[PDB]
């Protein structure tokens, strides 16, 4: 077993430029012969895994002229130059010559680069029907954001909460190029009763103060 | 034109025993390996094995000795895995890809499969639970209002979430579902304007097709409640 | 002169068209077997390949026990059991369809050429005298011999061939569009020149003969006519002349030999190099599609061999179209034969039989004349009238045709006017047989079967007991010498009566005419050279029995003509006298005049023959010691190529590897195209010129020798040009070819073995076990296709004599009418060889399907063991393909080569006997010029109490002591009978034979001692017979003088004086007028002319004639003689001839009796002494 480490595990592209990603192993993968086997496929979303380089330096054929990789020893490298808006998936690179755990790699997706914003963010409490069902379930939704890493944290009556959140993140807009993800916090419903303060942080890169949004359930 | 391709979605029951077929098309299928690869959800990939394609010929990796099986089919040319006792840790997407069996190793895994999906799960076919949400009461900081439904507790995937019959696509978020102990949950928002609402009705409309369920929620204000 | 393929057919039984079908069948199914060998051949070194590659990637990770790696060679193990059970049904298949097909083949052939063979025969054996006038005697029993096998060899075995190698070639295509289409394309666009090469390939293997024998066409003409004129050549001494003719001709026989054997080597090598650049480009193109991947390996092999073997059997389907061809052109004249019926059927009994035979001769206004020369008419109509008991004799020179009349009465032919009639009806009528067996007759010159004489008696009819024989033996008189030789009934008469006397044969001639009890009774000379009281005796017992049936006597002696009843003379052909013995005397005719008148040691010391010649053959050692090491190269490029394509490596280094391979494939080619040139070019030169200087060299030596050495039974002229055409061109094949083939097949099979040795060696030992079987099967088909044996029909022929000597003694059984006799000792003469011949078409398809399924179950026991060792991991995949392909393939080779080469055995006792003819010194020399020399001479001869008996007749003395005495000018004749040796004293003078006793004084100086070629120089001869070369006539006069410049103003001379510059003169290119063999274009009496011209120019001082008027003028014997009478002064003359008109004016005179001298002298006195010479003088005169 050898383990490649893609580095970047997101490389913010832009549209018309130069991007890099890296592969490197864990053992030399220099053969016997003088040659080095590390294969770079593209995998679209949805479709099949395309190959693109093999044997590093080398190309495959019907992939047009941009790509190219270079590297050798232990250290890998892929180069699409002039990207356009058909190269967005994820790329992911083979092998071990040392064969058979025959290892893979993790992937890199691409994006678009917008500047950066900030997330509108809006707290929502258990309604009322499920209010009536015995269970809460407070929600905190947070839109229109980039880039994506952002931290969510729970806090009750000034404690966090790790248990029984769930995070689900949107994938990246094709009109705006932004973001969106949602926090639900569900717990029973008399554990709703007995805590007043709730608030939803969140602590983005392109702002110092995490933007805090908090209700009471008492106060309407 | 070299194409292989698999069968569609499976959605096994646990302990259960399932089947999926690479079928490969537009070359002499007689020479290339089949290799099986797993990948699994938000993780490397992983090789499971590869199948000799000319007698049969296996050979596994020493995780999945003896929870797979691969056969072959040389009259319609095809190539099967099957696995006995699944877990909920076998539920991935799983891909086949050839290569060829005279420079093997030498060479990369030209061609790839669509890849099936194995959804290992155990519940029962459920309704879903919608509750409509609606902004905290008292204050407005804006023209700018938020709203949005969740759906709570369904089986199984997929459920159309679509506001006001389609009628609205300008805010429309739909966030994809969590599992949560064998249950499913999926939520969405939409931001209007202060004038329409709460002037104007808007309406969440889950459309569940395995129960044949149609659920229309009116967000209301949380008034002085 | 061809016949349609329905009519070749036409003699054949129900069975043989049942065995003409199985045979075909059986040939189809054993033809698709070859290309179904290469389909399992495919699947099996695709099995090898793809677990091989397997393997790798098991082996580094390592720490997998034992159960992996045996699985995965287990595998391998179990499958190849069921891979060698379809090697062995394939091989056991074959084995039983190939057996049936040769055999049935073969047994049709045996049945339908016996029954071609006895109805030939039938056939000609109611064929006309005519008919063997007219087209040959010799050139029929060649007819026999040639088309009987050459419908042997053209409806035998070839058709069956012809259709496995049909059966092949489609199969062949079937396999190789049905497994990958995509390389059989590329192999048919190349496929055309394939099979030209292998049409070629096989052409010049199948003949490889006759260009040598069309070579010595040329120059074996001044061979067979210096050997048949030998004495009268070594009598003149034109050794040398003869002698350089002969190397001019040889030199130009000798360069176009060099021209085709430098255009033979070069087509086989063209061959080679297009075979190997087919290779080059087939796995050029199969390793693309391999590494395109898209085929397999297997794929590749199986399309391509399956391919190329379908192509190459295509091509070797070519001699078979050609071996028919000549069956159909050669069957064409046996058809002719037994097709056409003649109007006299010997055979019909539709004929008319008499019962109250009564001898009674009408013959009205009969003209004939022979349809061998029909433009002279020798008969102008002859009226006869013949009663019983009649005995009529019919007197006349020769030329009138009494033999014609003889010939005429048995009908053996018809006229073409009148009508003959025998007592009242015309023979037109009735039966031939019924009327030939009751006319006894006796011919001029008897012919006598060579069994015993109990038989020969018995050859009348058919039931006649011994006291019969008795009865008629001694009223033959011919019963004292059967008393005094042993077995006296068990004696076997030798060839053409050799055995006996002439007086003894022609007495029992008229024992073996007298048992048939005739009713009319014809002899024809009955007593030419029979003494007095024989002749009495014979005539005596014709008298005994005259008196029931009626008899014609024709004879030269007038004693047994005047008893008689009737005697008539012919005059140019009609019959002018008629009455008794007085009537003709008082008619005084021409008859009056005549009664008024008559009142192994060798022991390869042939090497020695070739030292002169060493580096031809440094040059061919060293071309056969290349030439012979290309099976191994190419078994190691082939092998490493499929070791390439098991094992896995990068793209790369597989496309390089194979690169490289398929260019090695094309520098083998032209390695091979230019050592194959080289060393048959160089092998053909020194064989080519060892054939010239041998040639040369027998030559000489057979030309050095004896005339005793000459007339030997075992050298004959046949013989001898046997020794030299046949035998002298079989001394290359004792050492060229041998160490050739010797080194070619050392460079073959050693270094294959030693590779095979140094690689795998269990597999090596196992296939040393089963190589010589697969070399057998090399060397057993490759005879089969071109010539295996040939001495069944020398064993038919030998059996078949009978044929001959019926068909050269013809003319006694067409009086006998014994031919169904003839016929049946013929139909019970062929049965032996007819069991030889079915026992050798089992035996031989037996050997055959042995040596055609081993080379099968070769395969599956090697590859089953080479599938053992690869699991057990003893070797690789590479070195049982390596070990497997170069002992097989060389064993193959070594087959193929070894049977290509001419015998040796045979080579090396024809060698022994040529050294024989070499080394051999005659007891005279005709080169050396010691003995006696004196400056001069006189010209007086004296023969004294000289005796000599020939060497091939020892117990027959012809002579018993003459004696002579020949002075200056003395015109001496010398008369007697037929053989009484006239020609002896001609051989004793010419130094042809030296005499046992005697004393023989050349002017006071024996010839024993003097120079051998002096004598032969001074005196000039003419011969008995004219014999002239192939030339024109200033040759053939110009042969006379010799080691001289000829002038042409004595050319003119001699031709004046002996008038035959008139038709010299006359002919168009008159003194380069082209003659042919023994002057058959011109006439006889002009060829005679230009035999006394060409004696003419020698000015002899001796000067002998024999037989100087045989066929000539009366004009024209003046003319040839007042030349002779001119130049008799000064050379002692000696003439001998029958005609008495040079006898007459001659000096002195000595007549002859069985050898003794009787009568010497001058003319007149013996003239007025009565002797035997005036019964010699009372011939023809008044
Ligand atoms: C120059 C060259 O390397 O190629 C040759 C050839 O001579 C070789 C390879 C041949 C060839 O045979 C094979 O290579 C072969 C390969 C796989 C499976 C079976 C056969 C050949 O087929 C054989 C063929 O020769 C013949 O004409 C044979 O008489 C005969 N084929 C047989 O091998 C055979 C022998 C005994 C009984 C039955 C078959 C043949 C006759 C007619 C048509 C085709 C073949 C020729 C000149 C070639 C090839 C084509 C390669 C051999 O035959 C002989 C007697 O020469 C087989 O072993 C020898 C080795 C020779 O070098
Ligand atoms: C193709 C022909 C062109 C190539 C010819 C090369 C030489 C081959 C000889 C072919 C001629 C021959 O021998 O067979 C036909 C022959 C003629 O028929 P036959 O019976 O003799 O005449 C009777 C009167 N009409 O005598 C026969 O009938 C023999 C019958 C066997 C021949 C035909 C077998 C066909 C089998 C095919 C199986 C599928
Ligand atoms: C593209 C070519 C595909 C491969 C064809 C095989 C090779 C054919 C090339 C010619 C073969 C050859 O070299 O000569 C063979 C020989 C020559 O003909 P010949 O016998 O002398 O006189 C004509 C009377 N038969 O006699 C022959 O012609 C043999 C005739 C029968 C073989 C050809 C018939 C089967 C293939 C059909 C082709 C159309
Ligand atoms: C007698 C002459 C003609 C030789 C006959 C060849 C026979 C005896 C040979 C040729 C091929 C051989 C067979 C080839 C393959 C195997 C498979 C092995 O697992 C058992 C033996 C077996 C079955 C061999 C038995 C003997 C065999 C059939
Ligand atoms: C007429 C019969 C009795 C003779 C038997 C001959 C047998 C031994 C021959 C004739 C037909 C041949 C088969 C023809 C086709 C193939 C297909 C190939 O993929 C495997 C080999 C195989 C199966 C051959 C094996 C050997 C075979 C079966
Ligand atoms: C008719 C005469 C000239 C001989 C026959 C020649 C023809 C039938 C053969 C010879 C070589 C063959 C070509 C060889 C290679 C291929 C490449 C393949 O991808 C398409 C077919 C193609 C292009 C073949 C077409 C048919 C072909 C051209
Ligand atoms: C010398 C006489 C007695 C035998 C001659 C045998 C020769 C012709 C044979 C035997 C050994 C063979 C060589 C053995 C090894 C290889 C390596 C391969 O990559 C190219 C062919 C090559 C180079 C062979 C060429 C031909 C070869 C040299
Ligand atoms: C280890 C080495 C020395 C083994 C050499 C192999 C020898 C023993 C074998 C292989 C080739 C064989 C030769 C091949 C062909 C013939 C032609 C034949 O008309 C006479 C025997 C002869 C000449 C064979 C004699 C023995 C032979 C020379
Ligand atoms: C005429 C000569 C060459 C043949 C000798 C007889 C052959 C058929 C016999 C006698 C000795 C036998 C060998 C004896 C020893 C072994 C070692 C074993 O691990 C493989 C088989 C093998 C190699 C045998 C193969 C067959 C064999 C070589
Ligand atoms: C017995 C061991 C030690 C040596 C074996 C050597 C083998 C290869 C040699 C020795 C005897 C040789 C055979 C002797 C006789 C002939 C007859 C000839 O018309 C064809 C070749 C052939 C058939 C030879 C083929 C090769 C041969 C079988
Ligand atoms: C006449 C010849 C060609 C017949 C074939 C040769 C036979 C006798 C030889 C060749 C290969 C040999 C086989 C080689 C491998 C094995 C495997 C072993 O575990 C059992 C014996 C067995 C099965 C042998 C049996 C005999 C065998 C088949
Ligand atoms: C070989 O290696 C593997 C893991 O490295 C281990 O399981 C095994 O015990 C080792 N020994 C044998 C005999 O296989
Ligand atoms: C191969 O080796 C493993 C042990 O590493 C063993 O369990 C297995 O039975 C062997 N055979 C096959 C076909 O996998």
């Amino acid at each position: 077993q050898v383990v490649m480490t893609q580095s970047p595990l997101s490389l913010p592209v832009s549209l018309g430029d130069q991007a890099s990603i890296s592969c490197r192993s864990s053992q030399s993968l220099l053969h016997s012969n003088g040659n080095t086997y590390l294969h770079w496929y593209l995998q679209k979303p949805g479709q099949s895994p395309k190959l693109l380089i093999y044997k590093v330096s080398n190309r495959f054929s019907g992939v047009p002229d941009r790509f190219s990789g270079s590297g050798s020893g232990t250290d890998f490298t892929l180069k699409i130059s002039r990207v356009e808006a058909e190269d967005l998936g994820v790329y992911f690179c083979s092998q071990s010559t040392h064969i058979p755990p025959w290892t893979f790699g993790g992937g890199t997706k691409l994006d678009i680069k917008r500047a950066d914003a900030a997330p509108t963010v809006s707290i929502f409490p258990p309604s009322s029907e499920q209010l009536t069902s015995g269970g809460l379930s407070v929600v905190c939704f947070l839109n229109n954001f980039y880039p994506k890493d952002i931290n969510v944290k729970w806090k009750i009556d000034g404690s966090e909460r790790q248990n029984g959140v769930l995070n689900s993140w949107t994938d990246q807009d094709s009109k705006d190029s932004t973001y969106s993800m949602s926090s639900t916090l569900t717990l029973t419903k008399d554990e709703y009763e007995r805590h007043n303060s709730y608030t939803c942080e969140a602590t983005h890169k392109t702002s110092t103060s995490p933007i805090v949004k908090s209700f009471n359930r008492n106060e309407c | 034109e070299v194409q292989l391709q698999e069968s569609g979605p499976e959605l096994v029951k646990t302990g259960a025993s399932v089947k999926i077929s690479c079928k490969a098309s537009g070359y002499s299928f007689s020479n290339y390996y089949i290799h099986w690869v797993k990948q699994s959800h938000g993780k490397s990939l992983e090789w499971i094995g590869f199948i000799s394609c000319y007698n049969g010929a296996t050979f596994y990796n020493q995780k999945f000795k003896g929870k797979a099986t691969f056969t072959v089919d040389n009259s319609s040319s095809t190539a099967y895995m099957k696995f006995n006792s699944l877990t909920f840790e076998d539920s991935a997407v799983y891909y086949c890809a050839r290569l060829p069996i005279q420079f093997g190793n030498f060479y990369p895994m030209d061609y790839w499969g669509q890849g099936t999906t194995v959804t290992v799960s155990s519940a029962k076919t459920t309704a879903p639970s919608v509750y409509p949400l609606a902004p905290v009461c008292g204050d407005t900081t804006g023209s700018s209002v938020t709203l949005g439904c969740l759906v709570k507790g369904y089986f199984p995937e997929p459920v159309t979430l679509t506001w006001n019959s389609g009628s609205l696509s300008s805010g429309v978020h739909t966030f994809p579902a969590v599992l949560q102990s064998d249950l499913y949950t999926l939520s969405s928002s939409v931001t209007v304007t202060s004038s329409t609402w709460p002037s104007q009705s808007i309406t969440c409309n889950v459309a569940h097709p395995a129960s044949s369920t149609k659920v229309d929620k009116k967000i209301e204000p949380r008034g002085p409640t | 002169p061809t016949v349609s393929v329905f009519s070749m057919f036409r003699y054949s039984n129900w069975l043989d068209k049942l065995y003409m079908v199985v045979g075909t069948l059986a040939a189809i199914i054993h033809g698709a077997g070859l290309p179904l060998m290469m389909l399992v051949f495919g699947e099996m070194t695709d099995i090898f390949a793809n677990a091989g590659n397997l393997e790798d990637l098991m082996s580094n990770i390592t720490n997998r026990s034992d159960i992996n790696d045996t699985g995965f060679f287990m595998n391998l193990e179990e499958d190849m059991t069921r891979y060698a059970y379809y090697y062995s049904g394939i091989g056991a298949g074959v084995l039983v369809a190939a057996y049936i097909q040769v055999s049935f083949w073969c047994l049709a052939a045996g049945r339908q050429i016996h029954k071609i063979r006895k109805q030939f025969f039938h056939a000609i054996m109611r064929q006309e005298i005519g008919w063997f006038d007219v087209h040959d005697v010799g050139e029929l029993n060649t007819r026999l011999t040639d088309d009987v096998s050459k419908i042997n060899e053209g409806i035998g075995d070839k058709i069956g061939m012809f259709f496995q190698s049909m059966a092949t070639f489609f199969t062949g295509f079937i396999v190789g569009f049905t497994r990958g289409w995509k390389l059989t394309l590329v192999i048919l666009a190349i496929s055309p020149v394939l099979g030209l090469s292998a049409a070629v390939w096989a052409k010049i293997l199948s003949s490889f003969t006759d260009k040598e024998l069309l070579a010595y066409a040329k120059a074996g003409a001044v061979a067979e006519e210096v050997l048949a004129a030998i004495r009268t050549v070594i009598a003149f001494g034109g050794q040398k002349k003869e002698l350089e003719r002969y190397n001019k001709n040889l030199e130009e026989a000798k360069r176009i030999g060099i021209k085709k054997a430098i255009t033979a080597n070069i087509s086989i090598g063209a061959a080679f190099l297009l075979i190997y650049a087919s290779y080059a480009l087939a796995f050029w193109y199969g390793t693309t599609l391999v590494l395109s991947g898209e085929y397999s390996i297997g794929q590749v092999l199986t399309v391509f061999f399956s391919v190329l073997i379908g192509a190459f059997s295509v091509g070797q389907a070519s001699p078979s179209i050609e071996a028919f061809a000549n069956a159909r052109g050669a069957a064409y004249e046996i058809f002719k034969i037994i097709d056409n019926k003649p109007s006299i059927d010997s055979y019909s009994k539709s004929g008319h039989k008499p019962d109250n035979i009564k001898g009674n001769l009408e013959f009205r206004n009969v003209h004939f004349s022979y349809p061998s020369r029909k433009e002279v008419k020798i008969l102008k109509g002859l009226n006869l009238k013949v009663q019983s008991g009649q005995t009529v004799a019919l007197v006349g020179n020769s030329g009138c045709g009494k033999s014609t009349t003889v010939q005429l009465m048995q009908r053996l032919y018809d006229p073409t006017e009148g009508m003959v009639s025998v007592d009242g009806q015309d023979i037109r009528t009735i039966n031939v047989r019924f009327l030939r067996e009751i006319i006894g007759v006796v011919s001029q010159e008897p012919v006598l079967f060579a069994t015993t004489i109990a038989e020969n008696i018995r050859y009348g009819r058919e039931n006649v007991t011994m006291d019969e024989i008795e009865k008629a033996v001694k009223e033959a008189n011919a019963y004292d010498f059967i008393m005094k030789l042993p077995h006296k009934f068990d004696t076997l008469v030798g060839e053409r009566g050799a055995q006996l006397s002439g007086g003894q044969k022609q007495r029992i001639a008229i024992a073996r005419a007298l048992v048939r009890n005739p009713k009319i009774l014809l002899l024809d000379e009955a007593t030419s050279a029979l003494d007095t009281e024989s002749e009495a005796v014979v005539q005596v017992a014709l008298d005994k029995a005259r008196k029931g049936r009626t008899t014609i006597v024709i004879a030269h002696r007038l004693s047994t003509v005047r008893n008689a009843d009737v005697i008539a003379g012919f005059d140019d052909g009609v019959i002018v006298e008629k009455g008794n013995h007085d009537e003709l005397m008082k008619e005084k005719g021409i008859y009056f005049k005549l009664v008024t008148m008559q009142t192994p040691v060798s022991f390869w010391r042939i090497m020695k023959l070739n030292l002169t010649e060493w580096p031809y053959f440094v040059v061919g050692v060293f071309c056969a010691i290349i030439n012979g090491g290309l099976q191994p190269a190419f078994a190691i490029i082939f092998s490493k190529i499929i070791g390439v394509f098991t094992r896995i490596d990068d793209p790369e280094t597989k496309r390089q590897n194979s690169n490289l391979f398929s260019l090695l494939f094309l520098a083998l080619g032209i390695i091979s195209f230019i050592t194959f040139f080289l060393q048959g070019f160089t092998f053909g030169k020194a064989g080519e010129i060892l054939t010239k200087r041998l040639r040369y060299m027998v030559f000489r030596s057979m030309l050095r020798q004896d005339v005793s050495w000459f007339d030997d039974p075992k050298n004959t002229t046949g013989a001898l040009t046997t020794r030299l055409a046949n035998d002298a061109a079989q001394v290359k094949g004792a050492i060229g070819s041998r160490l050739a083939v010797i080194t070619q097949n050392i460079a073959n099979l050693g270094t294959g073995i030693i590779i095979s040795f140094i690689y795998g060696w269990q597999l090596t030992l196992l296939l040393l076990a089963i190589v010589p079987i697969i070399a057998i099967a090399g060397v057993v088909e490759m005879k089969m296709l071109s010539g295996q044996a040939l001495k069944d029909k020398k064993e038919l022929e030998g059996a078949g004599k009978i044929a001959t000597e019926a068909i050269e003694n013809f003319r006694t059984v067409v009086s006998l009418t014994q031919e169904q006799k003839f016929e049946h000792m013929y139909a019970q003469s062929l049965q032996v060889p007819y069991r030889n011949s079915l026992r050798k078409a089992h035996i031989f398809g037996i050997t055959f399907s042995f040596t055609q399924a081993m080379m099968y179950f070769s395969y599956a026991g090697c590859f089953r063991f080479g599938a053992y060792l690869v699991a057990h991991k003893l070797m690789s995949f590479e070195d049982v393909l390596l070990v497997f392909s170069a002992v097989v393939f060389g064993a193959m080779a070594v087959g193929q080569v070894s049977s290509f080469a001419p015998d040796y055995a045979k080579a090396k006792i024809s060698a022994a006997h040529i050294i024989m003819i070499i080394e051999k010194t005659p007891l005279i020399d005709s080169y050396s010029t010691e003995g006696l020399m004196p400056n001069t001479l006189e010209g007086n001869v004296t023969f004294g109490e000289v005796v000599f008996n020939y060497p091939t007749r020892p117990d027959i003395p012809v002579l018993q002591g003459l004696s002579l005495e020949v002075k200056k000018g003395q015109t001496l004749a010398l008369v007697g009978s037929s053989g009484c040796g006239k020609s002896t004293v001609v051989q004793l003078l010419e130094r042809f034979y030296d005499p046992l006793a005697g004393k023989v004084l050349l002017d006071g100086k024996e010839i024993k001692r003097l120079n051998v070629q002096w004598l032969r120089a001074h005196l000039g001869i003419v011969s008995q017979e004219p014999i002239l070369f192939d030339c024109s006539i200033a040759e053939n006069i110009a042969y006379g003088d010799n080691s001289r410049v000829v002038s042409q103003e004595e050319i003119v001379r001699a031709a004046k004086e002996a008038n035959i510059h008139a038709f010299i003169e006359s002919l168009p290119n008159k003194y380069s007028t082209k003659v042919g063999d023994k002057g058959t274009q011109l006439s006889g009496g002009q060829k005679q002319r230009i035999a006394i011209a060409r004696a003419l120019v020698r000015q002899p001082h001796i000067l002998l004639l024999d037989e100087a008027t045989s066929a000539l003028d009366t004009e024209s014997e003046k003319v040839v003689q007042e030349a002779l009478d001119k130049a008799r002064e000064g050379r002692t003359c000696i003439v001998i001839a029958h005609r008495l008109s040079t006898i007459q004016n001659a000096d002195l005179i000595v007549v002859f009796q069985n050898g003794r001298v009787k009568e010497h002298g001058t003319h007149q006195q013996l003239l007025a002494q009565k002797g035997i010479y005036f019964s010699m003088v009372s011939v023809q005169a008044g």
